[PDB]
């Protein structure tokens, strides 16, 4: 029962999911090899096997090898599926259109072959997670694809996509912002809730909270899997306030198209600081709502919130959490849209969020990830827009895409979403 | 390096009549590495930098005679103190095989590439040979396994890391066996009278004792507490810091019991065969859970009392380095003063700490009044058989005391 | 994913066997062909430049041309000689004679049906070929001629797939030939046409790097060659190996190709330090980028400060942090904004490879696509043009087969490719 | 951090560094090759040469000084000598042709060629540091490159680097005897780039020194060498309050706000104690006291100009061992009550005293004697107007009827310059009597 299953796009997708899957595996005492050597709650995330194995419901994609081929050669070869670890022959070279129309049709079939094994393989699908990273052509490409396919195939199955965005100044490619704007049509429309999932943000929370000269993307995609482990745990574990996926969605989505939402999680400290600091539920959550404090780079003292939730983890106390969702509302510096009173969805697990060796995160008693729906976000739109038409102004690297089976008006399309996915943000948080 | 022999021409090049092109290797006539239009020894030009090679020969001479030897100059008599004498990045180690490799300019990333002057070779190869995502997601187990300015800063740093690993290590009867062990080790490594060891004997007592010292990590030591200038230091200062300062609060419970015992002292003077006939070992944590007796307890009292007569004398110094010892290899104060208290009946102490060694007497007075007192420093008062001796002894303590008008005493 | 490389003329052959000797240092093959790499990432990928045969043999997918047998000669005579098939040879009888016109349209085409016969037998052995690698020079006539032949057709029978073609670009200071102008001018235009990638290399920066950069004293053509070995497998080691970013040719050319015409781009490798400095310049991400956009460092004889940058793409090379590499690239872009387009916004892709260069800790290869190419053009366009005003060495040409449109033609279509660079050097938002 | 920038102008600025380099590198325990042994390592990571010296990736550690010669003799046998591992092949820079006593030479012709690339070299010194204090330049205004060269590299480094801190060690010409004829001519030119960008300048005369180690280190006859490593022992003392800690440490700012009253007040004489062998060291009771007295002496001192005749302005005093505060504190009543040195009326405190837990180590094969402890006085006095005097009178009898001038002229310099850099230094002399006059 609950079952959710996890699918991994492109490259980025591989390494958060390689970096989510050992955190489930020690959070249920899964070795590498997939056994418990010395309760029903892995169903979620493991299916049982009569010979005591327990195999992921887990699907990796990319066009290229390079990534899938490391992880059947990593230490995770035992656990995961020799199946469901699937690997094309080209990389989509971020190219959506490359993605989407010539290398996506070869692919997209096995692809849905192996999720229809998966759910029915799980008796009771919550839903389904997809990773993948926007600005790339196979997250782009390949995610566009399979959420259109999974979205006529599967009905209104609840769907979140925990999808990286390009952050406003560091970003590793040039035809990002068209991949992001091309990516945008299917995210509206197939998505059910999206998580913005940003690195400078990341590499900020880890520069000025965590003190590591040298972290990267080992350190980003442990912080994104503790962020979805923690999202996660509230069905995996017993709680005073247990919340389901279908349950958060009702909690986070006020309107069909507005389900782009920000993320935090605290108190994300040091084994240095780890024992002196008073890491109460009222300092995490402060923590939490500070700016400085989440996994996207998007100010929202600049918007007003309009849904946050918050899954607590540990020993914390539910009046504890009025208490700090009170001070919160006391708090002038962040503001509530008018048509939302109430505006906050708190959920408790009793489970600790454990931490794995070697990385920054120290184990601490309890926390707290906030996912938050706000009207702050239209700028990340508003500038990934900006960046889109100063190159569409006379189109360059748009013969790529027209090469590889796009229309010239695909582009023209993703404008119009993008205009009224601001517009109706900006409709959402006018005053009444 | 000496002779030169890699500079010099090879069998293949006369076999196959080879020419100093494309091998720019110098072995023929006419072919030396002219910079500036002068040799390496006209130093011109690019001759730094063409000295910087691996495969480059000086062309100087390792022998030189005694009868014409003034050419120094006053920088080279300046720095011929620190000039190392003459007999992976050392040429004269080099082999022909790795200078020959050099000369044929094999296996370099880019032109001018030094890989084996570059001291980091080997590790930069080891990390080659693994992937980020590889070694970043070892397997948890083994993952996990793997985790100022002063002249004395090193040393103390060393003592700190010696410390916390004699700590892990303990993480033994009667307690004092770590640093008594260690201080064993130390006198049996040593090869000299007064007590002095030499940075191998230090090492080798360390390891004796249990513990892993590296070669430099006993020089730092012997550096630091050297006094003549020998490279050589006694071992009793460096298990002393090893064991670490005395607390205040230990050093006066210690003190304290030092006082009660020579008071205690017939002559006045505390004594080997007095001590271990009024310690009362019966108290320890250990006798009161079964896993020691007490005569196997009072034995290794007097072991790690190591004194050399059954009658020895116990001094200031040598009670506060036996208690330290206990002190330093148990961690909480509290828990210290209770045992030492409940070990040595020193009546104070409040909440934990407060003695429950001494019998706690109910005395009714010659009025009836009944009153629960509590006995002070009743180490001599033990249970000879005679109850009426008892008795007696419990009532001229009380006297003592200050409580005169008794009437009978009861032990609770 | 499969790179076949093909090497064409003297100049052609002796970089692709330096190339060659590099690849098999980094996967660890001896010249008879076996493996003794320590590491299983080395043998993982060996099939994208090696092809394994009966007995094991890993034979490299490289095909040679140049008319002169001399050239295979000496490729065989070479260390790694005998790494080669012996059918990929395909040599003439009697040498090009630096004659554009005998290398493409007589000698050269009688001979080029078998260089197209085993360059398919490869392609077709090859699982799923990732692309078509050329090693080549333009100022020469079997090198320019025979190379511009061999892209011509394989963008016929090959059109979906990369045409990555390293050009010698001549230039006057090492100029030693006088037809230079002319096969560079009737190069180009099959360059820019038949070529989805063409990266130029100069010997005058070349000579420049040996000179100021690595201070060598005195090396070689062996030693040019391997500098633009060392880049020549930086660009593609993201297929050979894994990496945080991964990247191929594709993923180059999509973001370093702005428009169809624009696909000529600069060449720089990072660290070079010269041997006395080595034990002391600490290598890190912060230094190398440093290195990476000085002029001098750059393989390319054009100043790039006067012109400013369409694209870049940093591969790096080793294990390093990934802020610590792209806060560089964001600081070359906002300190340098006058030397970046505007309306391009991140001009520098980046992407990051695990393995680095064999020994070394960290390393990167910069390949710039910039509004300064145009020089090497404009220069060689006056060169060309000088020349042709009065028949200066035309009748061989003209005998040969060539005749007087085509030479015009070409210089035409250098033309409008230098005109393409200035009309983006100066553009306004 | 708390990094400085070593830059060795000149013969004797170089000869000075290497004496300087060899002590430092014996001081942190650098060998030749360049790295610390595991002994001194693997207690823990100490930042002590951190200032000094810049870790590379394999553990090497290279020293963050700049040497700068125009000819090319001292530059190439330091390339030649044992320390060429330890030196970078950059970062020694040599030129091609001296100034020759030539001010003109080496500030017009000759250091404009080399000037730029200097800048350059001190520009990846200084990125390589995040916490740099300041820059110490070691020279002699003597020499024609060491004031020229050193004159144009200090104004570069001045209205590059902005009000950064900037400590000078000079060696001025002897009043009594001296080597070149011109050297009047090259100090005096030199003395206005001095005043300009200059934050603190340090005298550093030969005669004195040389007097010192004839009369208290018994050295009979020492040669550049000995001289060169008591400027050396002089650098160490004052530069280790922040390589090491003490009681009351000092950096390159606080004694430069303490000596420096005015702008142009900034020349201050140096004495080093105690400056003993091992042979009169062990008949003397070498306490705080006697060895401040011992510095305060004018015999002690190690530039020829004595405080007896000037009028102190502000002592600045670095101790080095066990050294206690109670002692310096005693040492300063002493100092007081002494009538023989005086100090001026407006400034009553007149002392930065500052104590360190290291020790001076003495260089193997050298002379100076192991002590327990030592001070280093550096002392802001009006005193200096009497060298300064006798520097420009001996500039105007060589300006008298324009001798040695056809050299200067000739390598393009005007010359209005002369009589620009003596009314500089009559101005000079001016407000050092002012100073020294009482309110
Ligand atoms: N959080 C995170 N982001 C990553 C990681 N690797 C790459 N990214 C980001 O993801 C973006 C593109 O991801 P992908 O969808 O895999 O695109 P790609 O890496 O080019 O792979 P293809 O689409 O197949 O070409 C890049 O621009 C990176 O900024 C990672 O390991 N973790
Ligand atoms: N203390 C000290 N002073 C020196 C040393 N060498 C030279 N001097 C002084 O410097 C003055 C002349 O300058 P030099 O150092 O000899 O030469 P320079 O400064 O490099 O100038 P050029 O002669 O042009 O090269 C002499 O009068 C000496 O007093 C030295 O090793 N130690
Ligand atoms: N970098 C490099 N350049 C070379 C080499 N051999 C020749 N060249 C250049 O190629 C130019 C002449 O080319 P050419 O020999 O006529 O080419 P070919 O006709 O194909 O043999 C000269 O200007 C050289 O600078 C080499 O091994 N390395
Ligand atoms: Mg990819
Ligand atoms: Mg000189």
């Amino acid at each position: 029962m609950r079952e959710a299953i996890c699918i991994h796009i492109g490259q980025a997708g591989c390494q958060v999911g390689n970096a989510c899957w050992e955190l489930f595996c020690l959070e249920h005492g899964i070795q590498p090899d997939g056994s418990m050597p010395s309760d029903d709650a892995f169903n979620t995330f493991f299916s049982e096997t009569g010979a005591g194995k327990h195999v992921p419901r887990c699907l990796f994609l990319d066009l290229e090898p390079t990534v899938v081929d490391e992880v059947r050669t990593g230490t995770y070869r035992q656990l995961f599926n020799p199946e469901q670890l699937v690997s094309g022959k080209e990389d989509a070279a971020n190219n959506y259109a490359r993605g989407h129309y010539t290398i996506g049709k070869e692919i997209v079939d096995l692809a849905l072959d192996r999720i229809r094994k998966l759910a029915d393989n799980c008796t009771g699908l919550q839903g389904f997670m997809v990773f993948h990273a926007v600005g790339g052509g196979t997250g782009s490409g390949l995610g566009a694809l399979l959420l259109e396919r999974l979205s006529v195939d599967y009905g209104k199955k609840s769907k979140l996509g925990y999808t990286v965005y390009p952050s406003p100044q560091v970003s590793t490619a040039v035809v990002e912002p068209y991949n992001c704007v091309l990516s945008t049509h299917s995210l509206l429309e197939h998505t059910d809730v999206a998580t913005m999932l940003d690195n400078e943000a990341i590499y900020d929370l880890t520069r000025r909270s965590l003190d590591i000269e040298r972290p990267s993307y080992t350190n980003v995609n442990r912080l994104i899997g503790q962020v979805v482990s923690s999202l996660t745990a509230s069905l995996r574990f017993d709680g005073a306030l247990n919340v389901d996926l279908t349950e958060f969605q009702t909690n986070l989505v006020p309107y069909p198209r507005i389900h782009f939402v920000l993320t935090s999680y605290a108190p994300v400290v040091s084994a240095e600081k780890a024992y002196h600091e008073q890491l109460s539920v009222a300092d995490i959550t402060n923590s939490v709502f500070e700016p400085a404090g989440m996994l996207t780079k998007c100010d929202p003292r600049h918007g007003k919130y309009m849904s946050c939730c918050l899954m607590y983890r540990g020993d914390v106390v539910p009046k504890d959490v009025n208490a700090a969702i009170a001070t919160i509302k006391t708090k002038r510096t962040i503001q509530f849209v008018d048509w939302c009173p109430t505006g906050f969805k708190c959920g408790i697990n009793y489970q600790p969020p454990t931490v794995v060796p070697g990385g920054d995160l120290a184990k601490v008693q309890r926390a707290v990830c906030m996912i938050a729906n706000s009207t702050a976000i239209a700028e990340v739109f508003a500038r990934i827009d900006h960046k889109f038409d100063l190159m569409y102004s006379k189109r360059a690297f748009v013969h790529w895409y027209v090469g590889e089976g796009m229309e010239e008006g695909e582009f023209s399309e993703a404008r119009e979403d993008l205009a009224a996915l601001e517009k109706d943000y900006e409709e959402v948080g006018a005053e009444s | 390096m000496i002779g030169g022999e890699y500079k010099k021409e090879r069998f293949s090049e006369r076999l196959t009549r080879a020419q100093n092109q494309p091998k720019n290797r110098g072995y023929l006539p006419d072919t030396h590495l002219k910079t500036g239009g002068y040799g390496t020894g006209t130093l011109m030009g690019n001759w730094s930098e063409e000295r910087s090679d691996a495969g480059y020969y000086d062309g100087k001479a390792v022998v030189a005679s005694t009868l014409r030897p003034v050419w120094s100059t006053t920088y080279r008599e300046m720095v011929q103190n620190v000039a190392a004498p003459v007999d992976r990045c050392d040429r004269t180690q080099f082999s022909q095989q790795t200078f020959m490799v050099i000369e044929d300019r094999t296996g370099r990333s880019y032109p001018g590439h030094q890989p084996h002057l570059d001291p980091e070779w080997q590790v930069s190869i080891q990390s080659a040979h693994y992937s980020t995502s590889h070694s970043s997601y070892i397997h948890p187990d083994v993952q996990l396994q793997e985790a100022g300015g002063k002249s004395s800063s090193q040393s103390t740093g060393v003592l700190l890391r010696l410390r916390r690993q004699l700590e892990l290590a303990q993480e033994s009867a009667f307690p004092g066996n770590v640093i008594r062990s260690v201080r064993n080790a130390l006198a049996e490594a040593c090869t000299d009278s007064k007590g002095n060891i030499n940075t191998n004997e230090l090492q080798e007592g360390f390891a004796a004792a249990g513990v892993t010292a590296v070669p430099a990590e006993c020089v730092a030591l012997l550096r630091n507490f050297d006094c003549e200038g020998h490279l050589t230091a006694p071992y009793v200062v460096i298990v002393d810091a090893l064991r670490g300062e005395m607390n205040c609060r230990r050093a006066d419970l210690v003190e304290g019991v030092y006082d009660l015992l020579r008071s205690f002292s017939t002559d006045g003077v505390v004594r080997l065969d007095k001590l271990v006939e009024w310690v009362d070992v019966e108290q320890l944590p250990a006798v009161k859970s079964g896993d020691v007796s007490a005569d196997a307890a009072r034995t290794a009292f007097a072991e790690q009392w190591d004194a050399r007569s059954a009658t020895a004398h116990i001094s200031k110094e040598r009670f506060a380095d036996f208690f330290a010892d206990v002190s330093f290899e148990i961690p909480q104060d509290n828990t210290f003063e209770l045992l030492l208290r409940n070990i040595w009946h020193l009546s104070g102490g409040r909440g934990t700490c407060e003695n429950t060694s001494c019998r706690r007497v109910e005395v009714v007075h010659t009025n009836g009044r009944v009153t629960k007192e509590e006995i002070k420093n009743d180490l001599l008062i033990k249970d000879n058989g005679d109850d009426a001796a008892v008795e007696s002894l419990l009532h001229a303590n009380l006297a003592k005391q200050g409580i005169k008008d008794v009437k009978s005493v009861r032990v609770v | 994913r499969e790179i076949v490389s093909c090497q064409a003329g003297q100049c052609g052959n002796q970089i692709g066997s330096k190339f060659w000797e590099v690849i098999s240092d980094e996967h660890g093959v001896d010249p008879t062909g076996t493996y003794q790499g320590d590491s299983d990432l080395q043998l993982e990928r060996i099939n994208v430049y090696f092809d394994e045969s009966s007995g094991g043999r890993y034979v490299p997918r490289a095909v040679l041309m140049d008319l002169e047998p001399g050239t295979m000669d000496s490729v065989r005579a070479g260390p790694y000689g005998q790494l080669f098939r012996p059918d990929n040879f395909i040599f003439g009888q009697s040498g090009a004679g630096n004659n554009w016109a005998k290398g493409h349209y007589t000698e050269g085409a009688e001979l080029i049906d078998s260089v197209l016969d085993v360059c398919r037998k490869e392609a077709e052995s090859c699982d799923c070929l990732q692309g078509f690698q050329l090693s080549h020079s333009l100022g020469g006539g079997t090198g320019s001629g025979m190379g511009t032949l061999l892209i011509s057709k394989l963008r016929e029978e090959y059109p979906d797939r990369i045409m990555m073609t390293f050009s010698v670009i001549p230039s006057p200071r090492v100029s030693d030939t006088v037809v230079e102008p002319y096969n560079t001018t009737l190069s180009v235009h099959q360059l820019v046409e038949n070529s989805d990638e063409s990266m130029c290399i100069d010997n005058e920066a070349l000579y420049d790097i040996c000179f100021r950069t690595l201070k060598l004293t005195t090396p070689t053509f062996g030693d040019l060659n391997h500098l633009v070995a060392a880049v020549m497998s930086g660009v593609t080691c993201c297929l050979r190996f894994p990496g945080q970013l991964n990247s191929d040719l594709r993923k180059l050319a999509v973001n370093l190709v702005p428009f169809p015409r624009l696909h000529f781009f600069m060449m720089g490798f990072a660290p070079l330090t010269s041997r006395g400095s080595q034990q002391y310049r600490g290598l890190s991400v912060a230094e190398l980028t440093q290195q990476m956009f000085d002029a001098k460092n750059m393989m390319q004889a054009a100043d790039p400060r006067h012109g400013r940058y369409l694209t870049a793409s940093a591969l790096f090379r080793g294990r390093m942090s990934t802020k610590e590499v792209d806060e560089q690239m964001l600081n070359v872009q906002n300190k340098n904004s006058s030397y970046f387009i505007e309306w391009i916004p991140n001009n520098i892709k980046s992407s990051i490879c695990d393995i680095p260069p064999k020994g070394l800790k960290m390393s990167v290869t910069f390949i710039g696509n910039n509004t300064c190419i145009q020089e090497m053009f404009r220069r060689v366009g006056e060169q060309f043009t000088g020349m042709f005003r009065r028949k200066a060495f035309l009748h061989w040409y003209t005998g040969e087969g060539m005749d007087e449109m085509e030479f015009t033609e070409a210089e035409s279509n250098m033309n409008d490719l230098v005109s393409e660079y200035q009309q983006y050097q100066d553009a306004t938002v």
